[PDB]
DNA sequence: GGAAGGAGCGTTTTTTTTTTTTTTT
DNA sequence: CGCTCCTTCC
């Protein structure tokens, strides 16, 4: 049955050793069950860092193979209006352990999605049952969080995964597969993933699809730039010589000529060029100030559509006059 | 647990229990009152320690009723919260800071206080951040934006150059594209403010603010519909 | 009797009579109906696109599509409001105006007009055997004022049920469209009539009526102070007859929009004072304006360009009046309450001038 | 099993809470009295108010405090019924206390009671006052109305100094006997904020962790406020350090750009050193930046404009 | 015969979704 | 909060 599932699923931890990049949150959980003092949790971060399978990590530790009869797991697709947490939250926490096994646990996943009014009916909750239950909070917003629900909370913040993490993980991927990924296709992997796993996996999987014949063929960088459909780091370097170098016709000819030839998007190369660019040394600040404005501006024109011809004149002119200054 | 942004749910008062027809009604009177003045409540307040001159005297506080009293007269309008502050002031052997409940500031109050400033408080940013936080369901409201628009000529009787005019009229229409978001309204106001500020003076003589018109604008376009449905 | 727009409509692809080569488009649309693509024509107001969108559909079907019935639709939102639509029909096409509905649009979209779309037309065959089938067409009127939720909810619509349905929209410009729509219309383009063409229609009109005419002249002059919209140039042509019992000369006044007038007065007050009493004064004015439901892109494109005809005022003042009202154009299609921007533009060309 | 140390400590007599000196002692001086008026608590969170209240309540009442404290919050029912049945019927009841003590009504969360419970209640202090006595505690004491606010004394309570901070986290690790060093109490404190529900949380986190409260172990588990890391980078005289601080402190650690936006707001809100109309230009930098990304584009790029245009705005 | 102090003025009010309370059943 | 007409206070 899990060879049927999407990579993204049927790679999700099952033990606190499989969850990797969190070295330390995930060292003091450990401890914390190995001593059974868990207190109430807040784990804040971006997607797909391991908050979810962490803590549902956590409670297979903590109740084994029977997680689901004592713990009480909710999430944004179900409703939690004050209604709910007056009756179910409050009559789940208030109640006896099925067989005495210690104490309850009850998971508000995606907890930035509840309104005010429950967040603040759920105060006395945690406080009073806090010997028969422990909640556990998850978030990748804390802004949406009330003050009082994160003072009642020990934060725990999940980084975006390091750079050997994901290394480990792909491997891992790599020998359970029949798959073989070169060194510079990991290296753009690790790139694109920003420290998300999901999109790793998800590339991986379309890599592979990609591939005529996985049993013996190979995963290199021209493969993971096909399926993502991502310009190379060659030709954000040409457009931008071009830029900076050429002439108007040259420039519009040469970003013309790598865009058709690929069919690659604009917001993509805008993106490249800005992280080339932010490791440029300049010797003038107001370069950079309209640097900035100029791209954010396009970038946030492009979001609501528009003609792509203009907008990439534009990013032309945004930087040749910008680098005039 | 409201979320409704009906009359009665933001304020509670005769307009928004009665109706047009009950308050105009030839057989309803109506009266209003206004907060106690300082005097009154000052001598009420005096008659009171008077009353308990035995345990004033023996607490040693009686020396200082004066000193408390003139500041509780000059902190709120409410007989009983000044009564209450004052019986709570001297059961305390120790000392504690006196304070009286929280009145909330009227509409043209707020907009008087945008233009012109605070007597009180000479720093616009403690006064604006005191008004949001205390005022915040006046603020927000849609209509507070329209009753700068249409009172900030109020100032000097409208004899002020164009160009401020200009700059506070450009910004409102700037904070009117920013989706009713909080950083709209502080912008709006703070524009206001520091503009007002620049420009004031000691010899200026000040118009009279009006609530604003555009629930006339809306009847008038209703009744135009209704009349160009008629046509039709 | 009806009045003279309505009098002398043409009810014939044949009986037009300005723009031949868009009539011989249509034409050639309406040969070979049955794969007819959804249709959206776009041109100034009042240049006769409605027109030429029912004598299409008098082509296609025949004469019966010119005879119109009105009908109430009832529609509920989810606070329970209850609304009403005013849905035309003939016994081949239905006309509605979303717009009517205001931000409510989208619903129109979504339970009538799908439904519309869903239940295919079928009737037993006169002569044949079997049933026949034949597609609905609906007419939108002002499209382009259309909310961005409404344009979304028609794309899955117009494509599904392509078979039992097919639009026909109709708008002054485009701009307000979003591209997926536009990528699934035929877009027509419908030029406004020249002035000789104009000037050619009233005098028909006038031959028709038996009006005495001293001059030609006073048709160009008419048809000049039209601008193109031959629905104005009509009714004008009406009232100066009246007013002159039937007797046009040349020293006839020509009758404009009153809020034309008014909004000339308050481009000449402008340009004359410009102090803050002015600009509370032209507020009341612009209130005035806004209290006849005139459009507030209409009132501060009138008054923009009304600014830009003074002859006293410099290329600098013109210049700096285009960019305001840009901008504040702009700031109108992203606002939320007109009156802050049409002030602002107001202030903003008070002090460009002074 | 053990409960953790926030809820383990909770102090049971007002002698046991720290800071706010003036306000303890005559909450004392009150317990000790026993003619308690209608009072309203009001502060930041964790600072002692329910454990004030509930201290003052159980001193006062001795062996009655069963049958005479009638406690409700927010996850209760606590509407217009409620007032109309529960609390009426506890105002309403006879009970013999010791003379000056009356029956107490604690409502804790007050503020987040609806507009109709409030204005009934009137009716029942109006009433039964003679016996029974209401103790209020909320974040914001504008959210009661003002007829109720009426009728009570106010009780403002301030954020913790660190003094009191350290003193009761030091009579906690003298209480479990936890190995630690100064630099380690001072990191917890700094990290604290002036609450002292994080600051035992984070006790308790670091000493599970390693055992011993060091500065470099207390931060390997919590981190510095990020209020103070916005402020320095709003505050940086240079462009470049002002990215430089956005990247490495806020992006690269996994803060989202809404959250980052919205302290930015709230820290600009109350930059001192800065002048008006600089402070309200970058307002608006901020808000049209916050406009963007509720759109969607959620991105470094329009952090990194919104940084540019506040530091054109300095110059 | 000047202050200083105080009163009265300056007003009206649906709409998108989503959530919540209240009341009668 | 500012302007405007009435007492009140010394
Ligand atoms: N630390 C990790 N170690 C290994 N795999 C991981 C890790 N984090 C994420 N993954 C992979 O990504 C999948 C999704 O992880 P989740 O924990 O559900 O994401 P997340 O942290 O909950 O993000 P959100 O808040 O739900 S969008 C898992 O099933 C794994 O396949
Ligand atoms: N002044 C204090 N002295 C000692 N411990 C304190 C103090 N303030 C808070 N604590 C600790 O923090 C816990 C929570 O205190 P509470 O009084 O419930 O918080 P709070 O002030 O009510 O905040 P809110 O408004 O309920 S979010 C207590 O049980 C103590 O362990
Ligand atoms: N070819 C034509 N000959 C005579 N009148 C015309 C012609 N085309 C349009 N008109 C007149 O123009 C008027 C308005 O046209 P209409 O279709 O309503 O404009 P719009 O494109 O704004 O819908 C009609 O009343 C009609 O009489
Ligand atoms: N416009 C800059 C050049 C910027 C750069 O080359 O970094 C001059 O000097
Ligand atoms: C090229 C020139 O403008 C340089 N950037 C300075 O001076
Ligand atoms: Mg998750
Ligand atoms: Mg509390």
């Amino acid at each position: 049955s899990k060879e049927n599932l999407p990579w993204v699923e049927k790679y999700r931890p099952e033990t606190l050793d499989e969850v990797y990049g969190q070295n330390e949150v995930i060292t003091t959980v450990r401890k914390f069950v190995d001593e059974g003092k868990l207190p109430h949790l807040l784990f804040y971060g971006p997607p797909g860092t391991g908050k979810t399978s962490t803590i549902v990590a956590l409670a297979r530790e903590i109740y084994g193979k029977n997680y689901s009869n004592m713990v009480l797991e909710l999430n944004a697709s179900d409703d939690r209006g004050i209604d709910v947490v007056r009756n179910q939250i409050k009559d789940f926490a208030s109640t006896r352990q099925i067989f005495s096994k210690g104490f309850k646990l009850i998971i508000l996943d995606e907890a930035d999605a509840m309104t005010n009014a429950a967040q603040n009916a759920l105060r006395r909750v945690i406080e009073r049952y806090t010997k028969n239950t422990r909640f556990c909070v998850l978030a990748n917003y804390a802004h949406k969080l009330t003050p009082a629900l994160l003072s009642r909370c020990t934060r725990f913040r999940f980084q975006p995964l390091p750079q050997e993490a994901i290394e480990r993980r792909i491997a891992n991927v790599l020998v359970h597969e029949k798959l073989k990924l070169s060194p510079n296709a990991e290296k753009a992997l690790i790139e694109l993933s920003n420290g998300d796993m999901r999109r790793v996996l998800n590339v991986l999987q379309s890599c592979k699809a990609t591939l005529d014949n996985p049993d013996e063929d190979e995963i290199s960088d021209d493969v993971i730039y096909e399926c993502c459909g991502a310009p190379r780091p060659s030709d954000l370097k040409a457009v931008l010589k071009s830029i900076l170098e050429d002439d108007w016709g040259t420039a519009h000819y040469t970003l013309n000529k790598v865009r058709s030839a690929k069919g690659l998007a604009l917001i993509d190369l805008i993106e490249g060029i800005v992280k080339i660019l932010e490791d440029y040394e300049l010797q003038n600040e107001e370069t950079r100030v309209h640097l900035l404005t100029k791209l954010a501006d396009i970038e946030y024109s492009i979001s609501k559509g528009g003609n792509d011809q203009i907008q990439g004149s534009a990013v032309i002119g945004a930087i040749k006059a910008s680098f005039e200054n | 647990n409201n979320y409704r942004k009906f009359g009665i749910d933001y304020t509670f008062s005769a307009e928004t229990i009665m109706n047009k027809e009950i308050l105009m009604h030839p057989r309803l009177k109506r009266i209003k009152f206004n907060p106690i003045n300082s005097t009154l409540l000052k001598k009420h307040l005096k008659f009171i320690c008077v009353q308990n001159m035995k345990m004033l005297k023996e607490k040693n506080k009686w020396n200082k009723r004066q000193e408390v009293i003139d500041y509780i007269a000059q902190e709120t309008g409410d007989i009983r919260s000044a009564i209450t502050t004052l019986q709570f002031w001297a059961t305390s052997s120790g000392s504690l800071p006196i304070s009286t409940r929280e009145s909330t500031i009227s509409y043209f109050h707020a907009i008087g206080k945008v233009i012109h400033g605070s007597h009180s408080t000479n720093n616009d940013n403690e006064m604006i951040n005191n008004l949001f936080e205390n005022s915040n369901n006046l603020l927000s409201k849609e209509d507070f934006k329209l009753g700068i628009l249409e009172n900030y000529n109020t100032f000097n009787k409208g004899e002020f150059s164009i160009s401020d005019a200009s700059s506070i009229v450009d910004c409102l229409s700037e904070c009117d594209n920013m989706n009713g978001l909080p950083e709209s309204n502080e912008y709006g106001l703070r524009e206001v403010r520091k503009t007002f500020r620049n420009i004031s003076k000691q010899g200026h003589n000040h118009g009279t603010v009006y609530f604003p018109r555009e629930w006339k604008v809306r009847k008038l376009q209703n009744s135009f519909k209704v009349q160009a449905e008629d046509w039709l | 009797m009806s009045l003279w727009v309505d009098k002398y409509r043409p009810k014939s692809l044949n009986a037009l009579s300005h723009n031949e080569e868009l009539t011989n488009f249509l034409k050639s649309l309406s040969d070979q109906p049955r794969d007819l693509p959804h249709l959206l024509l776009y041109g100034p107001n009042g240049t006769g696109k409605k027109t030429r969108c029912m004598a299409l559909l008098e082509s296609i079907f025949g004469p019966g599509v010119y005879r119109l019935k009105i009908d109430v639709r009832q529609f509920v939102t989810a606070s329970n409001r209850k609304l009403e639509l005013n849905v035309v029909s003939s016994p081949y096409h239905l006309e509605i105006t979303p717009s009517d509905m205001g931000n409510n649009d989208r619903i129109v979209i979504q339970e009538l007009l799908k439904e519309v779309a869903q239940m295919e037309q079928v009737d037993f065959q006169d002569s044949k055997d079997g049933l026949a089938h034949r597609y609905k067409c609906v007419i939108i009127n002002e499209a382009n004022s259309l909310t961005k939720d409404a344009q979304a909810a028609l794309r899955r619509t117009m494509e599904k049920y392509s078979k039992n349905i097919r639009l026909i929209m109709v708008c002054d410009s485009m701009s307000p469209i979003i591209a997926p729509i536009k990528s699934r219309c035929l877009l027509i383009r419908c030029p406004a009539p020249s002035d000789s063409e104009i000037s050619t229609i009233l005098s028909d009109v006038v031959t028709n009526e038996r009006i005495q005419l001293e001059t030609k002249d006073i048709l160009k002059r008419i048809a000049q102070a039209s601008n193109g919209n031959l629905r104005v140039s009509l009714l004008m042509l009406e009232s100066m007859a009246l007013n002159n019992e039937l007797a046009l000369k040349s020293s006839s006044p020509i009758i404009k929009p009153d809020w034309i007038i008014v909004i000339h007065k308050l481009t000449r007050k402008i340009v004359k004072e410009r102090s803050v009493n002015s600009l509370i004064e032209c507020r009341a004015v612009l209130y005035d304006l806004l209290a006849h439901c005139i459009p507030a892109n209409i009132i501060l494109k009138e008054l923009t360009f009304s600014l830009l005809d003074v002859e006293t005022l410099n290329t600098t003042n013109k210049s700096s009046i285009i960019e305001y009202s840009s901008v504040f154009d702009e700031r109108l299609s992203l606002g939320n309450k007109a009156i802050f921007h049409l002030e602002g533009f107001i202030a903003k060309v008070m002090c460009c001038l002074d | 099993l053990q409960l953790p140390w926030v809820e383990k400590y909770r102090p049971q007599v007002l002698s046991d809470i720290v800071g706010n000196k003036e306000t303890i002692d005559r909450l004392q001086q009150i317990a000790k009295d026993g003619n308690m008026p209608h009072m309203i608590i009001s502060g930041m969170p964790g600072i002692g108010k329910t454990t004030s209240v509930h201290c003052l309540a159980h001193e006062l009442l001795g062996r009655s405090y069963a049958d005479g404290v009638l406690e409700l919050n927010a996850s209760d029912d606590r509407g217009i019924d409620v007032v109309r049945n529960q609390i009426k019927h506890f105002a309403q009841k006879k009970l013999h206390l010791p003379p000056g003590k009356h029956k107490i009504v604690i409502l804790d969360e007050a503020d987040s009671m609806t507009a109709g419970a409030q204005q009934a209640l009137r009716r029942t202090m109006e009433l039964y006052s003679n016996s029974t006595r209401f103790a209020f505690a909320c974040n914001q004491s504008n959210k009661i109305i003002e007829p109720l606010q009426s009728r009570c004394a106010i009780l403002r309570y301030s954020k913790l100094s660190d003094e009191d901070v350290l003193k009761r986290l030091l009579q906690i690790i003298k209480l479990e006997d936890v190995k630690y060093t100064n630099d380690g109490l001072e990191a917890i404190i700094f990290t604290a904020e002036g609450d002292m529900r994080q600051a035992i949380n984070n006790l308790q986190s670091t000493v599970a962790g390693h055992g011993l409260v060091n500065a470099d172990n207390v931060f390997k588990i919590v981190d510095s406020p990020h209020p103070l890391i916005v402020k320095k980078m709003l505050l940086a005289s240079n462009l470049e350090d002002s990215i430089q601080i956005l990247r490495t402190d806020l992006w690269k650690k996994g803060y989202s750009s809404i959250d980052i936006v919205t302290t930015s707001f709230r820290v600009t809100k109350n930059l001192a050193q800065v002048k008006e109309s600089v402070r309200l230009e970058m307002i608006k930098e901020i808000g049209l930046t916050h406009m963007r990304i509720l759109e969607g584009v959620g991105t470094y790029l329009q952090l990194a404009s919104m940084l540019a245009k506040i530091h054109k705005l300095n110059n």
